[PDB]
């Protein structure tokens, strides 16, 4: 089990997960929040490392993740509030944000181990670990988990692989099985953020009235509201939400708890995804398995 | 002359600083080419850092086509460089006895030549003068590249002021007195002598001086029935006179004629991050048969929902005018400088919260007659570990300048 | 406007000034005087190009390879002076039937040694290391001289019967290499046999003996007539005489001659070269003698009479007698930086005896 | 090496009468005005030329904001890196 795994993430440094040449922004505090999320999306980057200029030093980060919490908690009504949160600054939010917790900034140098890469992943809950070098203070690249484990499964070799294989997704018991957080295709987004912003869940399947899943709301999804100015309702449902692209995604990616594991992270790798929503005959959704998992299990 | 177990033989040729000879071993009778850099003419001259920057570079370089420095042996007398010699002499003395070469040679030596060319730019070195005179064969009549007197050392964002090498053979934006990179004036140096490996005649020649600048800065040239057009293409996209439309070393690799025929010998973590990172050029052919595609997660709303870069501050005024104004102003922020040229600027600041200290280069150019540009070039530190960002406080100062200079 | 004169370092720049000042007050014009160091590599780096300084101050041999350059000026001789200032010198100036240098002094080396200590001095090369390993117990040495410039130590290599050159006639040999020979290898090897029997130490240059002899540390070495004017600040009381021979053969001391050597500039007068400057022979060349250090070997009867009375002039007439005029041709600087080689690499192991000297022989034949 | 008359004031203009430099077509390539590939990433970028690295690529400010960008190299890696500051 961890006779070749943990070895091979503690021999191999952060360095060479780093792709060659790669566009990377950040952002300063002074900035207003609309202006950089307007950006976002025309920049195709989701999260920037935070710079504060009177500091010196990078305060923190912004991902997706904020833009659902202030969407969230300042959100009165869908045509006539939506004045306060225009003006609203990053270090103003920074600000009260850490009222009630005070979470810095971590960071890992690239020449250290890729275990504690994803060492610190797990043990801070956090998707995106930016990498900063010591000497020149320049902050290279975020890592990310899709990242760690399409490295993975594609360097393995038959060879170096293990004899771990054998055993299926079900007697192995990995992922969240007993909670599994869903909203309907008639419900607003606004609950589907609440349950985003409450539970620590990083997407939801929606499912029908049989409960079978027709298709996913993610929290990356969002960012179309901001991109076709549609942030502005949030009454409408996830449907109406998600019909933009409805003649162009393919079908909902899904595995079963009968296949291998090799299979299973193999389809993972080859469709990109975060999850894959195991299912039955019925369809109706028993678990849900994360990538967050899936490292864990390969660490130890 | 002799310092180890060598006796000089026939004078070979006047080179660029000073002549070379042959050793012969006093024992086995090696023959060695040794390179007679006479020290009154060089230091006559102050290309004494010049030298120093081939000395250098010829430590490190190892490749079965480049002639290859085995020592460098420095005494009050003269400068001696010692390198391997070979039977075959000069590509001009070839071309010459041979007249026009077929081919499966030509093809060759080029190959051969440009594997070369690549290793040396890999390295960060550019060699100016390209001419069959510089280029030596073998017994085994391959190529070597010899004469390296007229090479520099290719800096991290800089540019070259330095025009030299043969008249015919130097490229259409250097003999203009303009800043240019090395790669692509091997390039095009490259791509005349391989006319000159398939035709036999030059180029570009003419006995009046400023014609021959007026044939050269013209992209026409005399296109033969003697080879395919494959080479025909090969040479009219290599050789354009637009240095933006002219081609790379990629851009000749897959080419369908350099291909033929190709001994692998010469290309050589890496190349695992090759392979299988990589996938994570766009195709002619596969777009115009294919009409499905699988998009990246991360961008499809973007291309179901559907920004000009410039390159810097641009200001339509006087020369001096402009350069004054900058002056006044980064005196206004309380910083300081020092200049090297009128329009060239190195400047510095200190860090209000440690006491490092980070630098930068201004060096102002001109887009057109109407307008000019304002370049802004960041330094590398090249000791201490620094808790601070070098790129966000090289940002900080050319945003506190442009703030002052724009408002 | 301004006369620049580089001169070497163990010269004395007020000498002269005080020679310079009487000329000075008459033209109303002042002369710098710096001395950088390594002045045989700083004159033909501008000479050839015409920069720079305006007069040079060194030994003539090193001319006769400028003069084959065509760097150098050209003088006439002139029948009312030549015969009446000197008998013979001008043989020794004579290129090319043309005169290129004035001669000023005829120059030998000599024996310095100590009369409190040691107050008899040798007469032979063979009973130094023998009053060496005398001295080795009293916590002394016998002789510590610069062991990096060859022109000190040649008369001990050539002293056994190795030659590089042969001078009986005009007629000489290229194809010839003479300096592998029996008694060039008895006498490296013996300097290596002095060197490895610890009686001499092989890291002293030109610095550390001058810094060892200024402060009386050694008791003899052989510098020449600049050391004397230091010796006076010592409390060591002191001899110079002849230096010793080898085998019966004496010692050979080459005889250098310090000449001035007019660099290049833009305008150069024909008259100024011969006619001035033969004036400015006879005032400038006789004060300087008479003011700061005798030379003692003139050509010029009358201040030779007076010369002729220091018996420390007749030991180096005593040494200048039995050794070698140094041929003007200028292949013997392509000798010199030989002579050099090879005494430096055999001091410091990199190459043998045996190697050296056929190292030396191939520098001849192949430069 | 080269001289410089005055510092504190300007005493004189030059004595040639033009020194302007011309800009090369090579700082005129711009890497984020090019068109990526869709199915690879849009956070990757095609590999730049190593002479237009240091140099500052600014986006023209639109809403009281500055827009600037360099690329910076590293051993075998490089790094493009864009900073939106207010003024
Ligand atoms: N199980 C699934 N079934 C159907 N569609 C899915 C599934 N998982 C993800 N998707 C789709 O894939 C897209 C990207 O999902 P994902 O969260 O993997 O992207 P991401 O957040 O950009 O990646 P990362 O987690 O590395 O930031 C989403 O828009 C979602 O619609
Ligand atoms: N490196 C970091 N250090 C501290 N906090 C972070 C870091 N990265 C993100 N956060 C915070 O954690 C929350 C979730 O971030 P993250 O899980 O990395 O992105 P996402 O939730 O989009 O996957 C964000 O609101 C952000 O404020
Ligand atoms: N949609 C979900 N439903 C239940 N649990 C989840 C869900 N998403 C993530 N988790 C859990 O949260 C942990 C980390 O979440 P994440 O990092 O966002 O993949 C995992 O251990 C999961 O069990
Ligand atoms: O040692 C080589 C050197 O010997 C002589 O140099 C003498 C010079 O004549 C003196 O004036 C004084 O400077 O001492 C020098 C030796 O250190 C030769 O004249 C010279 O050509 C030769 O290089």
């Amino acid at each position: 089990n961890n006779s070749v795994y943990t070895f091979f993430m503690k021999s191999h440094r952060c360095y060479d997960l780093i792709p060659t040449s790669s566009k990377l922004v950040v952002f300063d505090t002074s900035l207003q929040v609309k202006k950089a999320f307007f950006a976002l999306v025309t920049n195709g980057v989701r999260a920037a490392p935070l710079w504060d200029s009177k500091k010196q030093s990078f305060v923190g980060m912004l991902t997706i993740t904020d833009f659902i919490n202030i969407l969230h908690r300042y959100y009165k009504s869908a045509l006539v509030q939506i004045y306060e949160l225009e003006e609203h600054k990053i270090e103003t939010w920074r600000e009260v944000y850490l009222q009630d917790s005070f979470k810095p900034l971590v960071c890992i140098s690239p020449n250290a181990s890729l275990f504690d890469a994803v060492s610190s992943l797990i043990r801070n809950k956090i998707h995106r670990l930016p990498v900063i070098d010591p000497e020149s203070g320049n902050t290279l690249y975020i890592l990310t988990h899709k990242r760690i484990l399409k490295f993975l499964k594609l360097f393995i070799t038959e060879f170096p692989k293990p004899e771990f294989m054998s055993k299926s997704l079900e007697e192995l018991q990995i992922g969240t099985y007993a909670n599994i957080a869903m909203v309907r295709t008639t419900t607003p987004v606004y609950v589907a953020l609440g349950i985003f912003v409450q539970h620590r869940v990083s997407a939801l399947p929606v499912v029908d009235e049989k409960g079978r899943v027709v298709d996913i709301y993610s929290k990356f999804d969002v960012i179309n509201l901001a991109a076709e100015k549609t942030y502005n309702n949030l009454d409408v449902s996830v449907t109406k939400a998600l019909q933009h692209r409805s003649h162009y995604f393919e079908g909902v990616l899904k595995c079963y708890l009968h296949e291998t594991l090799e299979t299973i992270i193999n389809r993972l790798v080859e469709a990109e995804v975060h999850r894959l929503v195991v299912v039955d005959e019925n369809d109706v959704v028993k678990g849900i398995v994360s990538l967050s998992d899936i490292l864990q299990a390969l660490v130890l | 002359v002799k310092i180890g177990h060598y006796i000089l033989g026939d004078t070979l040729g006047v080179g660029t600083f000073g002549k070379v000879k042959v050793g012969k071993h006093e024992l086995t009778g090696h023959k060695v080419a040794v390179k007679i850099l006479n020290r009154q003419k060089i230091r006559s001259l102050d290309v004494v850092g010049k030298i120093r920057r081939e000395i250098q570079n010829l430590k490190l370089f190892r490749h079965p086509h480049i002639i290859k420095l085995y020592q460098v042996i420095s005494t009050p007398s003269d400068i001696f460089m010692v390198m391997e010699y070979v039977s075959g002499g000069e590509l001009f003395d070839y071309i010459c006895k041979n007249g026009r070469l077929d081919e499966k040679e030509s093809r060759r030596l080029f190959q051969q030549i440009l594997s070369g060319v690549d290793y040396c730019h890999r390295h960060m070195v550019v060699h100016r003068d390209l001419k069959p005179e510089n280029v030596l064969l073998d017994a085994h009549m391959n190529a070597k590249i010899a004469d390296f007197g007229l090479s520099n050392m290719m800096s991290d964002g800089e540019f070259l002021r330095t025009s030299c090498g043969s008249p015919n053979y130097a490229a259409p934006e250097v003999i203009s007195g303009r800043l240019y990179a090395g790669p692509e004036v091997d390039i095009w140096s490259s791509g005349v002598i391989l006319y000159a490996l398939l035709c036999g005649t030059l180029p570009f020649d003419d006995d009046h001086v400023p014609t021959l600048f007026k044939k050269i800065c013209d992209g026409i040239f005399y296109t033969p029935q003697y080879l395919n057009p494959s080479v025909i293409s090969l040479l009219k996209h290599m050789l354009q006179v637009d240095p933006m439309k002219r081609a790379t070393i990629k851009d000749i690799r897959e080419h369908e004629w350099f291909k033929q025929d190709l001994p692998k010998y010469l290309f050589p973590n890496r190349r695992i991050m090759n392979e299988a990172k990589d996938f994570y050029s766009p195709p002619d052919s596969f777009l115009d048969d294919h009409h499905l595609t699988r998009p990246h997660p991360e961008r499809v709303p973007f291309l179901v929902a559907e920004a000009k870069w410039h390159l810097g501050i641009r200001s339509q005024s006087r020369p001096n005018d402009i350069m004054a104004e900058v002056c006044r102003a980064i005196k206004q922020l309380d910083y300081e400088w020092k200049v090297v040229n009128p329009y060239y600027l190195r400047v510095r600041r200190k860090n209000p919260v440690t006491s490092t200290y980070s630098k930068m280069s201004l060096q102002l150019y001109q887009v057109d007659s109407r307008t000019y540009l304002l370049d802004f070039r960041s330094i590398d530190d090249e000791l201490t570990p620094r808790p601070g960002s070098h790129t966000i406080e090289f940002f900080e100062m050319c945003a506190n300048l442009i703030k002052i200079l724009a408002q | 406007g301004k006369l620049v004169i580089w001169i070497n370092g163990d010269k004395g720049y007020n000498g002269l000034a005080e020679v310079g000042k009487k000329f000075e007050k008459d033209t109303g014009i002042k002369v710098t005087v710096e001395h950088p160091d390594k002045l045989e590599e700083k004159f033909p780096q501008v000479a050839a190009t015409g920069d720079g300084p305006d007069i040079i101050f060194w030994a003539h041999d090193r001319f006769g390879g400028y003069a084959q350059s065509g760097l150098l000026a050209e003088i006439t001789p002139a029948a009312a002076f030549q015969d009446k200032l000197y008998p013979f010198t001008w043989d020794a100036v004579r290129y090319n039937g043309k005169l290129i240098a004035y001669p000023i002094a005829v120059e030998a080396l000599s024996l310095i040694y100590n009369k409190d200590l040691l107050p008899n001095p040798p007469k032979t090369w063979e009973e130094i290391p023998a009053l060496d390993k005398e001295l080795k117990a009293k916590g002394k040495s016998a002789l510590m001289f610069n062991l990096q410039e060859p022109y000190f130590t040649w008369p001990l290599i050539a002293a056994d019967g190795g030659y590089a050159f042969k001078y009986e006639n005009g007629k000489y040999d290229i194809k010839d290499v003479g300096v592998d020979n029996a008694g060039a290898k008895a006498g490296l090897t013996f300097l290596v046999d002095l060197i490895k029997n610890k009686h001499m130490n092989a890291d002293t240059d030109y610095s550390i003996a001058e810094a060892a002899f200024n402060k009386g540390e050694t008791a003899m070495t052989i510098n020449g007539p600049w050391a004397w004017s230091n010796i006076d600040t010592s409390a060591v009381n002191y001899g110079v005489t002849v230096l010793p021979t080898f085998k019966g053969q004496p010692s050979k001391p080459f005889v250098g001659v310090l000449s001035a050597g007019i660099n290049a500039a833009s305008p150069n007068k024909e008259l100024a070269k011969e006619f001035l400057e033969n004036y400015l022979l006879t005032d400038e060349g006789l004060e300087a003698v008479n003011k700061d250090k005798p030379l003692g070997a003139v050509a010029l009867k009358s201040y030779e009479e007076e010369l002729a009375k220091d018996p420390r002039i007749a030991a180096t007439m005593e040494n200048a007698q039995k050794g070698e005029i140094m041929p003007n041709i200028p292949q013997m600087s392509a000798f010199w930086y030989a002579v050099r080689t090879a005494v430096i690499n055999a001091a410091s192991g990199r190459q043998t005896v045996d190697e050296a000297l056929k190292d030396a022989q191939t520098n001849a034949a192949e430069f | 090496p080269g001289p410089y008359g005055q510092e504190m004031y300007a005493f004189r203009s030059a004595a040639r009468f033009k020194s302007p430099p011309i800009l090369p077509p090579h700082l005129l390539q711009v890497i984020l005005n090019k068109d990526t590939n869709i199915s690879c990433d849009p956070a990757l970028l095609p590999e730049p030329n190593h002479v237009m690295l240091n140099h500052l690529y600014a986006l023209s400010i639109k809403d009281s904001v500055m827009v600037l960008s360099a690329t910076h190299r590293y051993k075998k890696k490089y790094v493009t890196t864009l900073l939106y500051k207010p003024i």
